């Protein structure tokens, strides 16, 4: 059970990335 | 809307939205495939059931060897 | 491993409590 | 390409709310003895 | 065999007794019918 | 609930079907004093020293 | 503690056999059933007064 | 003009009892397995299935009488007439239960015919099928007891006997083998059947209590008319009454009557997937810490073990007699009683 | 706003993000077997199919690779228990990366088609407006499943090209992957016959071929259109739900029954080969046979393999569980180490006795003995005071035949009785307890366990059929009734037909 | 309102009851005589009260076969002859 | 100007005759002695 | 071969079959005699 | 036609009923079902 | 008291992880008016 | 720590009960 707690931990991270990147406040120009 | 190149080979397969043969076409005949569909599974029912017996189909593990 | 089975609680509220928070802040901001 | 004109929001008040954590305060309190078993 | 004679004859009566008291008055309404 | 405070309890049938030669012939009845009996028998099962549980 | 109370009450006196238990259950189930009837009976006959995508 | 329509016409007139397309499958079937119930109770015996007499041509009154389950060695069979269990013969027929799957089947079969006859009218009449929809809670109640559990079990024989006593014999069944009592699923029906009561009971009372004053005379009844618009109680004066003396009431018409629909609905719905786990004889029968602890701590006493002696009482007692094709023999010796009782 | 049980309705007109919707639940569903296979992987023991089968670790998906022929790990093991092997890329390792790298792929397409919802696609060409041939759809697509499913059963399982499938003889002990051949005869309708199977999926795919073909070409009646709402998607998912759980009934019944896709070595035996003495029928029909060749007692019992003894045992039988006694049948009774031998009782005057076994409805049962001819001559006494068949009054032994305990006699009486409880049982086991801490309580199998969730879902899913048709067939009031229906339409005599306005009187 | 004659006035009618006084007796008699004459045993296979038991039998005649059960009632009857 | 015979007629006799008959054999037989 | 239960499988068969097509002969029957009058 | 009035008709029908009951009670005193 | 360890994880989520999808959607909603 | 789960919800209930009588979202006429 603690070594599932660290990889879900991590997956988590790597989805942030994911939606951090592609799914981000795009910056815009005034 | 976005055209593609597969959008444009698949288009006529998603083209006549609506279209029906009249009245009743082949009802009747769907209407056939159903009963003998229907009588169909009664057998294979009445079989697993055991209240169709019938020869050389022995109903257990033992048709196993 | 004999590990402290607390852990898996204390890991989980320390994860769900504050990510929840925020959640909560982040959807009723894109609402008004 | 244009914005998708399905998009639509949700609503729950306040009376819902209450419902809601009801139902699942009560599901919790019947089921916790099972799983503690 | 025979009981069955016994018990079905008040049943031929009750529906002979109606079917004759009735007869003039259903044959109104099959008419009506077309 | 109250009426049976005073003991006025539910139908007996319990035996009431026999034949020519008199044998029980059992009903739901009987089988349904069959499981009343095991609840009889088990319950409080040190508080009784006499035969009757009269109250 | 209730269940226990209703095993030893049916083995002492019977009361599934008892004719105002049985209305008690007649009271109970139908009282359910007329609730669902009612309540499904008004829901069916609302007045349309909303869209699709609002709460009748 | 084909004939199709021209019997569409005719089923579908305005007449005393409304008939329809579901007509063809509900009234038959309907009348079937009514038919033989009554058939069943008033003249046919459960000797050979289950050493019992259940009619009242054998001696029993309306409390015992009962069409009884097959026996045990009837497994799952159809037990149709035809079939090879009875060769034909009505009179063995009825005495091996066959009458037990024709009147559950045609039963089966009469509530969809009831259920599509919800549908058949409320399409005509221009009405949204809430009243249907809530009948899918009879329905699995009535699939997943008659059903589902027996073939889940040995046989036939374990499920209901159509009877006023029978079906109070299954009730003490499953408390004695399943501990039904102690099942979250159960407790879901009940508080779902009498919440439904309870609801039943205090909206019929609250309308009755907060009537308008639209007639003269001391009947209340009267002073209905079946077309006004407006309304006939105050759901102002309901609602301030309610909030006053409980704190919290309904506020929205739409909402109460939904939720009339709802509870006991959900409850038989949850009821019913309990039954589904008892098929498999999958109980909630016992809270495994407090067997450990009663194990090896003979002062430990809880009404949670009490009420399992009294499970096991049933067991033992009922279980020779109930289940005849056991050949269950219990010398004195082994039956469990307390003491002098 | 919309109210929370309504939130997926936003993707009804929507083909495109309808499909992404679609695709992530693809995704949902593949990385679930991904995950759970290695969970499985990572706490299944392989090193005893004899008495530690998968089906008695709790083991989920393990079985149903096994059945369509994937059998060992890149561990270098295989379930039916040969070691040395490399069953190259499809072992259960390489099955579960499968269906996660299938997963990530899936994850990343829905992305695309909800960023690209609107595709021309998906417009009809006639109106602009978005729509979806559904009669020409389910042929297309009933015509790719008679495809699939005609090459699965006539190259898969036949072996053609393929493993075939898990097959066994009738008392689960020397399974194994295996072609199976068609059986084209009457027999095929046979549950229990394995040919059957390849005669269906052969036979059934060439049909589902041909009616995906007239799907395709020939449009559908005027009359049935209009009848099932087909330019309604909501039809196809009332219809779509009420096959599903058709399709969830059969399959938890046929395995709770058994048939030739659910043997015994991956889901454990069923609860009927207790009812009817199944496995001790032939268990005593081979020592029987022993005996007539002239063995001796302890020579004929000694001859029995422990993996069929270890089926006539009723903490294998499925139907004597618990909804909330969780995990692994091995957390009950514990792990099964050893055959202990056949107990064989005897009263003083040196009668065989027999324990009377214990049915599947009873959680706690009492111990008799009997003879040959039924009737009792020893139990273990509740009452004290004036009972005659105790153990002690009858002078019971017992006497083990074959096993750990092979041609050792016990007689004082707290032993024998000690046997005596666990002979209701059935046959005698020693088992490991410390290893898991077991706490001594019967629970259920796989078989169990699939049986239940299967028949809970297809109740409910009934719901959802009745439901979805409802409001299909009655869209146009789902909002409430028309709030100008006058009380003719509706009060009787009206109308010759009801709700017909054109037979007023 | 369907057109249907009404239920207050077929019973208060002389030919209703002229029918009615004839056919109710009739069925009551009717169903009478099937218990009166022995034919609802028969017909059904109810045991009467000399025939659940065998004389000194005190076992019920439980059937215990599927496909061989009608044969087995059968042979329970003939050991009450 | 009534229908005599009517799906309500049919209806009515369906369950009505036989209970009459029913109420028949029922009465008869609180005279069965053992 | 051709086994009692089959021979019984057959007479259900041919009975229900009777049972629907002499039910729908009989609707059929009254559904022309007795029309609605539009 | 409308001659029998209906009081008569219910009065009558009800006394039929209380007897037919009385006779299903008097015979759960007497022969079969009465215990003896 | 020999109690399922996982009862306690169980029985938390099965609280949290509903109330906190029902307080997201009450929330957003009072800020919309 | 069974017991205080068990006492921790029915506590949670209690309050519920307090919000949802004094802190009500107020019935508003027509
Ligand atoms: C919802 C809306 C409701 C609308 C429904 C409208 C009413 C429709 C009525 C449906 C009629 C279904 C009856 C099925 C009878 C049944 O099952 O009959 C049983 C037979 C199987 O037969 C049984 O088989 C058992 C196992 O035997 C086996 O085991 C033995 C010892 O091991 C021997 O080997 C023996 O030879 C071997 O056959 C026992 O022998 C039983 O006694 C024998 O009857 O199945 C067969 O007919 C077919 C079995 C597979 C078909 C799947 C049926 C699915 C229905 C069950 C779903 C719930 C699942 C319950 C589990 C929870
Ligand atoms: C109309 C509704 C209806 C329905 C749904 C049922 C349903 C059922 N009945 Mg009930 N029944 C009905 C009406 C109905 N009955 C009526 C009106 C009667 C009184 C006559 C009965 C009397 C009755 C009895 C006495 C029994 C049943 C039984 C049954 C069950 C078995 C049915 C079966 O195997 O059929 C199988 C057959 C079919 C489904 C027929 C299909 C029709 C096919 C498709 C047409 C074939 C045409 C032909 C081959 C072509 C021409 C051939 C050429 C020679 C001309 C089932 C639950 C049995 C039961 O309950 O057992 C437990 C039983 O014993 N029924
Ligand atoms: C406070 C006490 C209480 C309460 C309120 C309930 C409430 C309930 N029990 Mg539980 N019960 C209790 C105590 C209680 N129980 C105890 C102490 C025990 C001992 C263990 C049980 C044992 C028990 C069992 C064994 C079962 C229940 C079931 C049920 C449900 C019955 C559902 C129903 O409507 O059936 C009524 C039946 C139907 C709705 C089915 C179809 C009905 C059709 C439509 C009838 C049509 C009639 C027809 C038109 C002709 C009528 C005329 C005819 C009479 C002549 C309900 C949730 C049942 C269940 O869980 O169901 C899944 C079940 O099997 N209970
Ligand atoms: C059909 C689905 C299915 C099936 C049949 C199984 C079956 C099994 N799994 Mg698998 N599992 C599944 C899905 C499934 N699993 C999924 C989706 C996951 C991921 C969550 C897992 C994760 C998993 C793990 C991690 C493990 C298993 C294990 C096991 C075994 C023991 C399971 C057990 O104790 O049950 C327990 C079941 C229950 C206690 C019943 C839960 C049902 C609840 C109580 C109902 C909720 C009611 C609801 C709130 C009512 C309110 C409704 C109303 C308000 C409207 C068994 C072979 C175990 C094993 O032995 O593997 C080695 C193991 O350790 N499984
Ligand atoms: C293929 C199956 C399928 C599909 C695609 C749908 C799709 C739909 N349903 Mg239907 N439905 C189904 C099965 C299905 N249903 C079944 C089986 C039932 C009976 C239980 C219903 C009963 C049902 C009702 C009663 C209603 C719908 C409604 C809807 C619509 C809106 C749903 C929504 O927004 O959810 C919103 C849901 C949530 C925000 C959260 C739900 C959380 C649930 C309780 C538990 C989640 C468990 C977890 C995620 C694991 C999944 C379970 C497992 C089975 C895989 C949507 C078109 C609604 C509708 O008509 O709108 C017009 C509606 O009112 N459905
Ligand atoms: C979203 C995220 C939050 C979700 C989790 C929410 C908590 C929900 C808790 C529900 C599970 C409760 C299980 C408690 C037992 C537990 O903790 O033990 C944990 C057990 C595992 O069991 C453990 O196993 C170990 C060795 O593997 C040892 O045996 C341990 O002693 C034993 O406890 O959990 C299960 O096995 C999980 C899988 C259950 C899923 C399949 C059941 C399907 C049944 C059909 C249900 C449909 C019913 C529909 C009705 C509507
Ligand atoms: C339009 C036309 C109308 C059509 C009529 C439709 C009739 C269908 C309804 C059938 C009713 C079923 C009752 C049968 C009772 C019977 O005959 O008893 C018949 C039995 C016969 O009495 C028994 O006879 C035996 C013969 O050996 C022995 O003598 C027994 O001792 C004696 O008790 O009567 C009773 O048991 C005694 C009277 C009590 C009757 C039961 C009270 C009624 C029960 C409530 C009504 C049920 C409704 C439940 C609603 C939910
Ligand atoms: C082994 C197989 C056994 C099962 C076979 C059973 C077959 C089922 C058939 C059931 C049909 C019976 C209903 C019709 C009876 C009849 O007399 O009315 C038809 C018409 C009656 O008269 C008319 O009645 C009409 C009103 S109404 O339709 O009856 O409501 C009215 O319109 C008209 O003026 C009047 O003359
Ligand atoms: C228990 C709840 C009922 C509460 C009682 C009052 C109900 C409310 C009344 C409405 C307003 C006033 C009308 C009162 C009038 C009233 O309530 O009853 C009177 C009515 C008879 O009325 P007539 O047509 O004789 O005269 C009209 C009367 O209203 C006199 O003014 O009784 C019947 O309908 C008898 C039919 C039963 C016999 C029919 C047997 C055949 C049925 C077969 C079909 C089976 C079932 C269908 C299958 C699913
Ligand atoms: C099964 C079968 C069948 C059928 C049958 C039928 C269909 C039947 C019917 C029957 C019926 C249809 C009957 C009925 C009867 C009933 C009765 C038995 C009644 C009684 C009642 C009473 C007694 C009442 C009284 C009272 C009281 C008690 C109180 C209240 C009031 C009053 C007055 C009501 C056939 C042929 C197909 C074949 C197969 C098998
Ligand atoms: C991105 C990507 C990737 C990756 C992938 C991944 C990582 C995956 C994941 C996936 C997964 C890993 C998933 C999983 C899933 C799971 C789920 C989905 C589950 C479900 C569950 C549930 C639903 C349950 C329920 C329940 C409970 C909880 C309790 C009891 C009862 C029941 C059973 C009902 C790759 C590299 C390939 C490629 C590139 C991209
Ligand atoms: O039912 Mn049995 O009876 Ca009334 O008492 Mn005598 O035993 Mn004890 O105390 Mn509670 O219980
Ligand atoms: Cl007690
Ligand atoms: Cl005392
Ligand atoms: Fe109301």
């Amino acid at each position: 059970m603690e070594t599932i707690t660290y990889v879900f931990i991590f997956a988590c991270i790597i989805a942030l990335f994911f939606f951090a990147i592609f799914f981000r406040e795009p910056p815009r120009i005034t | 809307a976005r055209r593609t190149w597969l959008g444009d080979i698949l288009r006529p397969l998603n083209s006549e939205y609506g279209k029906v043969a009249p009245g009743w076409g082949t009802t009747p005949l769907m209407a056939v495939f159903m009963g003998l569909f229907l009588v169909f599974l009664l057998i294979i029912l009445e079989i697993y059931n055991s209240t169709l017996i019938l020869d050389g189909v022995n109903v257990s593990w033992k048709a196993l060897g | 491993m004999e590990v402290n089975q607390l852990g898996l609680i204390a890991t989980a509220l320390f994860v769900l409590v504050p990510s929840v928070f925020l959640i909560i802040l982040y959807v009723q901001t894109e609402s008004q | 390409m244009e914005p998708n004109p399905n998009r639509q929001p949700v609503e729950l008040n306040r009376t819902s709310l209450y419902l809601g954590l009801l139902l699942i305060l009560v599901l919790a309190l019947l089921f916790s003895s099972y799983f503690f078993n | 065999d025979w009981r069955v004679l016994v018990v079905l004859l008040p049943v031929l009566l009750a529906a002979g007794w109606a079917v004759r008291n009735i007869l003039p008055y259903a044959v109104k309404q099959v008419q009506k019918l077309l | 609930i109250s009426t049976m405070a005073f003991n006025l309890n539910g139908f007996n049938f319990n035996h009431s079907v026999i034949d020519a030669k008199g044998n029980v012939i059992n009903t739901w009845a009987d089988i349904i004093n069959r499981a009343n009996l095991g609840m009889e028998v088990m319950h409080e099962r040190n508080a009784h020293n006499f035969p009757l549980d009269l109250a | 503690g209730t269940f226990n109370f209703m095993i030893v009450f049916q083995a002492e006196h019977n009361i599934l056999m008892h004719p105002f238990h049985q209305l008690g259950v007649a009271g109970v189930f139908g009282g359910a059933l007329f609730c669902a009837m009612h309540g499904s009976l008004v829901t069916s006959s609302l007045i349309r007064e909303t869209t699709e995508t609002e709460s009748a | 003009r084909g004939w199709f329509d021209i019997l569409d016409d005719w089923l579908k007139r305005d007449r005393f009892v409304f008939v329809g397309w579901s007509g063809i499958l509900l009234f038959p079937c309907a009348y079937l397995a009514l038919g033989g119930w009554l058939t069943g109770t008033t003249f046919v015996t459960s000797w050979y299935t289950h050493g019992l007499a259940s009619s009242y041509l054998e001696g029993c009154n309306f409390l015992t009488v009962a069409v009884s389950t097959p026996a045990n060695s009837m497994g799952h069979s159809l037990l149709l007439l035809w079939g090879p269990e009875a060769q034909g013969d009505f009179t063995r027929w009825c005495q091996l239960g066959g009458l037990w799957t024709f009147i559950a089947l045609h039963g089966a079969f009469g509530l969809i015919g009831f259920m599509l006859r919800q549908f058949e009218i409320a399409r005509l009449v221009g009405v949204r099928p809430y009243n249907a929809i809530a009948f899918s809670a009879p329905i699995a109640v009535f699939v997943s007891v008659f059903l589902i559990y027996p073939l889940g079990q040995s046989s036939w024989f374990f499920a209901p006997s159509f009877g006023v006593a029978a079906i109070f014999r299954f009730l003490l069944f499953f408390q004695g083998f399943h501990n039904w009592t102690l099942n979250p699923f159960h407790m879901m029906g009940v508080a779902g059947v009498l919440g439904g009561a309870l609801l039943c009971a205090i909206h019929g009372a609250t309308v009755e209590n907060t009537l308008f004053q639209d007639g003269e005379g001391a009947s209340t009844f009267r002073a209905f008319n079946p077309t006004q618009a407006e309304e006939t109680y105050s759901m102002v004066t309901a609602n301030r009454f309610w909030s006053q003396i409980f704190g919290i009431a309904f506020s929205n018409k739409r909402w109460l009557h939904f939720f009339m629909l709802f509870v006991p609905v959900t409850g038989l719905w949850m009821s019913a997937i309990g039954v589904v786990g008892l098929a498999l004889n999958l109980r909630s029968y016992d809270f495994i810490s407090q067997e450990i602890r009663a194990a090896e701590d003979p002062e430990f006493e809880t009404f949670y073990t009490k009420n399992l002696l009294l499970n096991e009482g049933i067991r033992a007692w009922m279980a020779p007699q109930d289940q005849p094709h056991e050949n269950f023999v219990f010398p004195e010796e082994v039956l469990p009683r307390g003491n002098a009782l | 706003g919309l109210p929370w049980y309504r939130v997926h309705t936003v993707l009804i007109n929507d083909p495109g993000r309808l499909i992404a919707a679609h695709l992530m639940h693809t995704a949902l569903v593949a990385g679930w077997a991904g995950s759970m296979a290695l969970y499985e992987l990572a706490t299944f023991d392989p090193s005893d199919p004899v008495l530690n089968p998968m089906w008695r670790q709790g083991m989920f998906v393990l079985p149903f690779m096994a059945r369509l022929g994937v059998t060992g790990s890149w561990s270098g093991w295989s379930i039916t228990g040969e070691t040395g092997i490399d069953p190259g890329f499809w072992s259960f390792e390489g099955v579960a990366l499968a269906h996660i790298v299938l997963s990530g792929l899936l994850f990343l397409a829905a992305c695309w088609h909800w960023v690209y919802w609107d595709l021309e696609l998906f417009r009809d060409p006639r109106t602009g407006e978005p729509a979806l041939d559904l009669p020409k759809m389910f042929g297309i697509h009933l015509f790719l499943a008679g495809l699939l499913c005609f090459g699965f059963g006539a190259f898969h399982l036949t072996g053609l090209f393929g493993p075939g499938m898990w097959v066994s003889d009738p008392y689960g002990l020397t399974g194994s992957v295996q072609p199976v051949a068609p059986e084209w005869g009457p027999d095929g309708f046979n549950p229990y016959n394995p040919g059957g199977v390849v005669a269906h999926h052969i036979a059934a795919g060439i049909v589902g071929i041909i009616a995906g073909l007239f799907h395709i070409l020939v449009r559908p009646p005027q009359r049935l259109y209009k009848a099932l709402r087909m330019g309604n998607i909501e039809t196809v998912l009332s219809s779509s739900i009420a096959a599903v759980f058709f399709a969830a009934f059969v399959v938890a019944g046929t395995m709770w029954y058994g048939s030739a896709t659910t043997p015994i070595e991956l889901f454990g035996p069923t609860r009927y080969q207790w009812d009817s003495s199944y496995f001790q029928q032939e268990i005593n029909r081979r020592v029987q046979a022993s005996l007539a060749s002239g063995a001796t007692l302890e020579e004929a019992w000694s001859a029995i393999p422990e993996k069929l003894a270890f089926y006539d045992y009723i903490g294998n039988n499925p139907a004597k569980g618990g909804l909330f006694r969780t995990g692994p049948m091995n957390k009950g009774d514990g792990i099964a180490q050893a055959w202990k031998g056949h107990a064989v009782f005897r009263n003083k005057e040196g009668e065989e006795l027999f324990v009377r076994r214990m049915p599947a409805f009873f959680e706690s049962f009492p111990v008799i003995l009997t003879d040959k001819n039924g009737v009792v001559k020893a139990d273990i006494p509740f009452r004290r005071a004036e009972s005659k068949y105790s153990f002690e009054q009858q002078g019971v032994t017992v006497s083990f035949y074959g096993g750990e305990l092979n041609g050792q006699t016990f007689t004082d009486p707290p032993t024998v009785k000690s046997y005596a409880r666990k002979a209701i049982f059935g046959e005698i086991f020693e088992f490991d307890t410390e290893t898991l801490n077991s706490d001594g309580i019967f629970r259920t199998s796989p078989r169990g366990w699939f049986t239940f969730a299967h028949a809970v879902f297809a109740l409910l899913f009934f719901f959802g059929h009745i439901w979805h048709g409802a409001r299909t067939l009655f869209r146009d009031v789902f909002s409430g009734i028309d709030p100008e229906l006058s009380p003719e339409q509706v009060e009787w005599g009206f109308y010759q037909k009801v709700g017909d306005v054109t037979t007023r009187r | 309102t369907t057109g249907e004659r009404p239920f207050s006035d077929i019973i208060t009618s002389v030919r209703y009851w002229v029918i009615h006084s004839i056919t109710i007796p009739a069925l009551f008699i009717a169903g009478w005589l099937f218990v009166s004459t022995g034919l609802a045993y028969d017909v059904f296979g109810t045991p009467r009260p000399d025939s659940y038991y065998a004389q000194e039998q005190r076992s019920i005649p439980l059937v215990t076969d599927r496909f061989e059960a009608k044969q087995q009632v059968e042979t329970f009857l003939e050991q009450l002859k | 100007s009534y229908p005599i015979f009517t799906v309500r007629w049919v209806a009515v006799h369906t369950l009505a005759v036989p209970t009459i008959f029913f109420l028949g054999a029922i009465a008869a037989m609180q005279f069965i002695q053992r | 071969t051709i086994t009692p239960s089959l021979k019984g499988f057959f007479i259900g068969l041919l009975s229900g079959a009777v049972v629907l097509g002499l039910t729908f002969a009989v609707l059929i029957a009254i559904s022309q005699i007795d029309k609605v009058q539009r | 036609g409308g001659r029998i009035p209906l009081w008569i008709v219910a009065t009558v029908a009800g006394m039929g009923v209380i007897v037919i009951v009385g006779l299903f009670f008097y015979g759960a005193y007497a022969g079969l079902g009465s215990s003896l």
